[PDB]
């Protein structure tokens, strides 16, 4: 083999990586030299040539990249480039495109082949299906045929826009949501794209002191996990009862050990069942959404629908991990989701004006203080933002809840207060 | 005319199936028939059935095409992506579920599967989230790629039928910045250095903003040497995150034969049950020893198996820990417990420890 | 001769009550046979009694002259304090203790009570630890024996009858310094500032240690003047913890009208039932009012009694509270939540919430 | 009246401190009239006014005690000034003085009424009984007065010893322990004393960057709160069997509620009640106390017993508040206590060395790694120091532990080893 310690890994079930990057190799090869109009026939061949290497030396061969991008973006275009550039020329630069996803990865088949095509003609033939954030990547291509690549893009019947990368506003994504899930409390897809398109210009160009996501899910399941992965966790919830039907709660009696399986469980103790009848005492109800998750044919979230919003999730640089806490426990979500926007917007010119460096919206509230978050987005403290209240009494307090003394006077004309 | 920008992408409802389209948010219940088969019944009785896939998420176009091919023939044209890179057809005729999944591993080799039923409380492992690895990132200890075929390779039985008792997730992060959700995760593995680097005086001085650099530390373990128009690192101080590398090319501190894996555990991001939590190192390290990482993989093969042997109904792993405690896990797991998994990372505030970092809250 | 040094306190087995001697680690069974009186049989079957009675601390040296002559009597000559500061004395004729509940009543006046039984499962209030205060300290922002007298004057009937469902500690610090378990009890009163200094800068000059000084605050909000010699305090960044008033002659903060006590929360030192627990501020501010300081003793009773009604047996505050969540609490003893309760002390690291804090671990 | 506000205090049922300072006020200016040996008789009204000012003007009066010493001794007196010092003359210098309590806080009366006949002759005549460290306090006499009656203290048929103060080892305290409880897994009153006597030099003439507290707790109580309050908290424990008598066990489910009471309130469920036998499974409690306090005649403390060592307990300042976190699982509680000491011991040497000017144990452990500590104490890492492993992937490995490559090579080439 040219590819011995890769060969290995088109051994096994699992679906090899392996035959992924070799049968490009052989299709774009075979497209090229049968007349078509392929740029980079050799594209795939080197990857795969210099991934051999990296197994054989247990190390990257990619290097800092360069700055690079799209006529009009600042943003969604990765430079990278070989530190074998000498040997395999054809990886010498290997840039990735950002492409937008549609709303929760749904694609009809023309638009799919329109990528395709375009990929096939402008790049190396491999992609992502998704990169983590959402975007498909477009996995390798030289500086000179991203423009082109995205003129095309542009003009396809279904077009595909350039996704988001750097300090900017990212490409949201979200949840199946009410497009195939009865647990849905709004409409994922719909405000995803919404916010999408509300911040193009946020987008595809950086201005930001670093990065900012979004992301949303329908109910505390949580699958695009936004509480983890994103800066801004838009989560959907309720504050009404969860809706029980009791010929249907009967049935699962039947043979499901709803006493083990569910009473047991909760977190809270708030459900109850006797033998006949089902009791949330929903007051003690915290949305975990267990009781649903096992019953989804007899309990549905309540009518009063809408969102809680988590903040400030990231990887753990500069000071550390962080599951996003609670900013604002509960927030309509109905278009056009003005709401929304406004927390959203503050923030930003609150993060633009204040922010150090390459610090994340999460560690700026961690130095600043929650009662200035608070001001910022108008809203008031409340105790479902903390697990627990402070565990030392080295408050802050303002200078009008300070009471009027010969102190606070002898202090003003001290050029202090 | 003029390039066109600023059109975003395209809008998700034009590319939905007519039935989805139809039924959208109009549902009554959805059920898992088999592993990887999802019937879901809308309220105008209109039932479809999600067909589900694994993927090696990096794809060739000539799959994509492939995969058109087949939802043209099974699907009326459509498909879609899972926030864990599995791939889904929609199918109204029943009778014809088992020829699609025939199809599919027939043509492109991709398993149906990745499902989980909390009803009768049985789980499939799914996809595991990864990243770029040496197939493209200048900033990765492990390979993304190769570990995950290796780890599938071994719980494949797990990814098509549901033979767990609850939730696994198991996620991969090339290096500490995650590109992912690995740090809230019931299985992280996590690539690392061991080796601070070496400052290159001259890389540093060509292309390296100084203070920025000197802030991204989170130890305080670099400062500038200003007549050396450089940057010095304590290495009493240095943990070799790697964020001054990302920063700074002239501070690379790449080993190949101690840059390895952590495995973490515990994380959950769902609130089902109980809190969400962040993943713990269990495990410190383990060899880069392509292609296969058979320390690595014996290692979460070893942790999965005495977490399912001994898990009651949805008890995920943190839920297992949170029963048992910590001592009862390292004997049953067989790991061990060293000074490395004490936590002694400083810059991180207690107080978010006070903050609810979670939804799960009374009205 | 002269002057005989490094001799260490008496040995204390020397004066122990004769019978506390014999039976000295040999003991069957403890019982508690009233509000303030606990029986002990040896093994042997000697019967001893411990009889509680609350002091206020502070004593006239002729306090301690009528109490030994008390003991003279009743107990063989012998007696104890408790680690609250209550008297105890040791009673073997079971005939002879109500008697000596009186004389101690008739002559310095202390109340008998201070005890509780797990038992039975009848908790009651001990004395509330406490310090000099303004009688003595010059860095309280209130006054202990003070806002102690009054608080046991509105719960007296409490430390003399057994009707809390568990143990409830109160105490006070006079400023954040906390001296004692105030960091740690059921309900804490904490002299806290308000008010930033005003710096003396002329007795800067002359007897402070500059560094010292400036280094010694929480928040970098100290930085010196070098011209001057003189420190300056950017008031964005006090939060009046009066640590630079403990250094530093004239950095004073006290605001007659503006000090006064946060109420403190949820604290525990026990391993019982659950793990100890740091308490909690929830009032954040209640003013100094000589000499019977309403606000405070109302809040202290507007918080107990909420408590004490909603509780089970052997429930303490803390492990109320895990129950009902932070949400109930705060509406069900009539409290609010400001920002003022989110923590905020930054120095404080993550990594001390994920140490064991307690002896409750498994071999 | 002379002392409006602080005589409405004088009412109610709980015992004043003023009648107890008032009766200090008559009885001594009582035996300055009968002709008794008595150098401040004024001590205690002065202190009676000083506070009626306070009262009244809501803020202290004193100001910074500066050192006063006892010859020999640096640690031992917090002097303590007065600023309405021409006000009221008799309180220019109202020092304390820290007399070391015996262990347990056991008198008897002799040692109380020599103690009564020297601070009558040399003080105020106003006592703490007891201070929160665990000295009897001596409030206020004059410097000239400190010297005399600390030789006076030397002096006494029952003597008793100055107690610490400074940057020093404090006054230890221990629970009632053996002598009067049936809980207790070793003797504290016994440890107490040793380790007072042992470092007496110690705790007399500070020489650390700041105080260190020791208290003992016979059983997992903490009845000297001791994990809030001491630096090295020994709390006393067990390693094997819970011992049962099913005697008792029967008589108490007779009328009390075992089920409701005991078994569902342990935090691991290790106990269980029969009806006829209670069976404790051992591999699965956690010595909480919470099952031996609720059966005090039937369940008594394991036969193998020793202690769990807590370190870092301490206040706020600086770095925040602390519950002792577990240092050393089990050590031995055996006459002379050889291995306590060499932890101590250790401990200050470390400390001594690489502590900070004002720098509690508690901080500098954080400060240094748990590797460091348990390197000074010759102590293995071991799970039931944490309540969890770390939640980040940044951790430190020694030299030794990497595996030689040429980077290490490269390391050492550069003396970056
Ligand atoms: C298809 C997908 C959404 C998408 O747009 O891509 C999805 C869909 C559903 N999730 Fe999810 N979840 C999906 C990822 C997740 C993930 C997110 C992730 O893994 O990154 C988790 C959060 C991870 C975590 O908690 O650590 C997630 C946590 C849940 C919960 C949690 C279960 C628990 O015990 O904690 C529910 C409950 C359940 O088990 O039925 C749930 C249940 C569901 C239900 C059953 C709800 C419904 O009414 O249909 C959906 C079908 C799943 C099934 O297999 O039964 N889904 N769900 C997700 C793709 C994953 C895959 O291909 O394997
Ligand atoms: C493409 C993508 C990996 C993938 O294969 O999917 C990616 C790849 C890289 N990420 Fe990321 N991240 C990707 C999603 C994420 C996510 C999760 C998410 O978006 O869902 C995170 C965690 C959440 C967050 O951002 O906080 C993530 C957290 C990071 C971190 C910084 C976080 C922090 O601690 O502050 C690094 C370093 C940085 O940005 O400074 C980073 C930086 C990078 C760099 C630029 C490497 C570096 O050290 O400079 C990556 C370049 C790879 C290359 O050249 O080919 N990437 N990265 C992921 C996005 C593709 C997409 O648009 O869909
Ligand atoms: C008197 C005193 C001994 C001493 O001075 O050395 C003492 C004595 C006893 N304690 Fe204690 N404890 C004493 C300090 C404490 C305090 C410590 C403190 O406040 O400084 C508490 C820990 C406080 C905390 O957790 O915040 C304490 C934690 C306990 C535990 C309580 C567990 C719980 O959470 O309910 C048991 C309770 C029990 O026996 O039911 C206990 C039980 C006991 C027993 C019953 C044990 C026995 O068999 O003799 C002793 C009888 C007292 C009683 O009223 O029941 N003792 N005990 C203590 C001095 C305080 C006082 O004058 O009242
Ligand atoms: C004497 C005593 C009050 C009393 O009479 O009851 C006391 C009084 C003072 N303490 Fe304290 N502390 C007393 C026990 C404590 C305790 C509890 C203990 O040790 O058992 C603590 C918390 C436990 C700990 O620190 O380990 C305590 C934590 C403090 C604070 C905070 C220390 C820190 O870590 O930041 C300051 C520290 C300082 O000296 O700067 C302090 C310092 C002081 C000073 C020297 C005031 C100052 O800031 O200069 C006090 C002088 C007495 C006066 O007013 O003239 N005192 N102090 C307490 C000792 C009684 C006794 O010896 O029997
Ligand atoms: S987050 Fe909720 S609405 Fe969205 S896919 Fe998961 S269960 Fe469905
Ligand atoms: S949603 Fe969760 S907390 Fe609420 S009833 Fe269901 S299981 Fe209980
Ligand atoms: S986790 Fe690290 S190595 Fe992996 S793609 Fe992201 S930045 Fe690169
Ligand atoms: S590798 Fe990490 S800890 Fe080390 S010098 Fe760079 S940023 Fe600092
Ligand atoms: S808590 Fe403050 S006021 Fe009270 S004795 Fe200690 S230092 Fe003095
Ligand atoms: S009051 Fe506290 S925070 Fe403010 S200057 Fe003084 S030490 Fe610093
Ligand atoms: S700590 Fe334990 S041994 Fe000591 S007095 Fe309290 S219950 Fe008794
Ligand atoms: S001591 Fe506590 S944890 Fe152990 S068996 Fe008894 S109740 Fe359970
Ligand atoms: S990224």
């Amino acid at each position: 083999s040219e590819t011995p310690l890769l060969d290995e890994l088109e051994k096994g079930p699992w679906p090899s990586f392996v035959k992924e990057i070799k049968k490009t190799a052989e299709l774009m090869e075979k497209a090229a030299a049968e007349g078509k109009d392929v740029k980079m026939p050799k594209g795939a061949r080197g990857l795969l040539k210099q991934l051999e290497i990296s197994y054989k030396d247990k190390k990257t061969h990619w290097k800092h990249g360069g700055i690079v991008s799209v006529v009009g973006y600042g943003g969604g275009v990765i430079g990278r480039y070989s530190d074998l550039g000498e040997q395999i020329p054809e990886v010498e630069h290997f840039h990735t495109m950002r492409i937008n996803q549609p709303s929760g990865w749904f694609y009809s088949t023309k638009a799919l082949r329109g990528l395709c095509d375009v990929w096939e003609k402008w790049g190396s033939g491999l992609t992502n299906f998704h990169g983590s954030t959402g975007d498909i990547i477009f996995l390798g291509t030289r500086s000179e045929y991203l423009q082109p690549c995205f003129e095309d893009l542009g003009n396809l019947e279904i077009p595909f826009d350039i996704g988001g990368s750097g300090s900017d506003l990212r490409t949201p994504s979200a949840c199946m949501g009410p497009a195939l899930c009865e647990f849905a409390c709004y409409d994922t897809l719909e405000l995803c794209y919404d916010l999408t398109m509300t911040y193009q210009d946020e987008l595809h160009r950086p201005m930001w002191p670093y990065k900012f996501k979004i992301k949303c899910a329908g109910c505390p399941n949580d699958c695009v996990a936004s509480k983890a992965r994103s800066d801004f966790a838009i989560i959907g919830t309720w504050k009404d009862d969860i809706k029980v039907d009791q010929e249907a709660v009967k049935e699962y009696a039947s043979w499901m050990d709803i006493e083990n399986e569910v009473v047991k469980l909760c977190p809270t103790g708030a459900i109850k069942w006797d033998g006949k009848e089902l009791t949330i005492d929903n007051r003690e109800c915290v949305r975990c959404m267990h009781c649903i998750n096992k019953m989804p044919k007899a309990l549905k979230p309540g009518d009063e629908r809408g969102a809680t919003i988590l903040i400030g999730g990231k990887a753990p640089f500069v000071e550390g991990a962080v599951i996003g806490w609670v900013a604002v426990p509960f927030v309509e979500v109905e278009k056009p989701y003005d709401e929304i926007k406004e927390i959203l917007e503050a923030i930003w010119d609150w993060w633009d004006e204040e922010g150090k460096f390459r610090e994340r919206i999460g560690e700026l509230i961690w130095r600043k203080g929650m009662r200035e978050f608070l001001k910022v987005i108008g809203r008031e403290a409340d105790v479902r933002m903390v697990k627990a209240p402070r565990n030392n009494p080295f408050m802050f307090f303002e200078k009008d809840e300070l009471k009027p003394s010969a102190y606070t006077e002898e202090l003003k004309k001290r050029g202090m207060w | 005319e003029g390039v066109k920008t600023d059109f975003g992408p395209p809008y998700f409802r034009d590319l939905l199936h007519p039935v989805i389209a139809k039924n959208y948010g109009k549902w009554k219940y959805h059920e898992v028939v088999k592993p990887g088969v999802i019937k879901r019944v809308a309220e105008s009785g209109d039932v479809i059935y999600v067909v589900r896939f694994g993927t090696p998420r990096l794809l060739s176009i000539y799959t994509v095409r492939e995969l058109c091919d087949i939802a043209d023939k099974y699907s009326d044209g459509y498909l879609r992506w899972t926030s864990r890179n599995n791939v889904e057809f929609f199918v109204t005729d029943e009778s014809k579920i088992d020829d699609l999944i025939n199809e599919v591993q027939e043509r492109v080799g991709f398993p149906c599967g990745g499902t989980w039923d909390a009803v009768k409380g049985e789980y499939g492992l799914s996809n595991i989230v990864h990243t770029q690895g040496w197939i493209h990132c200048h900033t990765p200890a492990i390979d993304a790629s190769g570990i995950v075929k290796a780890v599938m390779d071994e719980l494949y039985e797990y990814f098509t039928d549901h033979k767990l008792p609850a939730m696994c997730r198991i996620s991969l992060a090339c290096c500490a910045n995650m590109c992912g959700a690995v740090h809230a995760s019931d299985i992280a593995i996590v690539g690392i250095h061991r080796t601070p680097p070496i400052p290159n005086d001259e890389a540093i001085r060509k292309t390296c903003e100084i203070p920025s650099t000197v802030a991204a530390c989170p130890t305080g373990a670099l400062k500038p040497d200003m007549k050396n128009k450089t940057i010095k690192v304590d290495v009493e101080k240095c943990m070799y995150c790697g964020n001054c590398y990302t920063m700074c090319p002239g501070m690379p501190l790449f080993d190949p034969e101690n840059d390895g894996a952590a495995i973490m555990v515990g994380g959950k991001l769902s609130e089902a049950r109980r809190m969400p939590e962040l993943s713990k190192v269990v495990v410190p390290w383990v060899p880069n020893e392509p292609p296969r990482w058979p320390t690595l993989v014996k290692y979460v093969k070893q942790i999965l198996e005495a977490w399912a042997a001994n898990a009651n109904k949805h008890e995920r792993l943190i839920e297992w820990v949170d029963r048992i405690g910590w001592e009862r896990f390292f004997e049953l797991t067989g790991l061990e417990f060293t000074q490395h998994l004490i936590d002694d990372y400083r810059i991180t505030p207690y107080f978010y420890s006070e903050f609810r970092a979670s939804t799960q809250f009374k009205w």
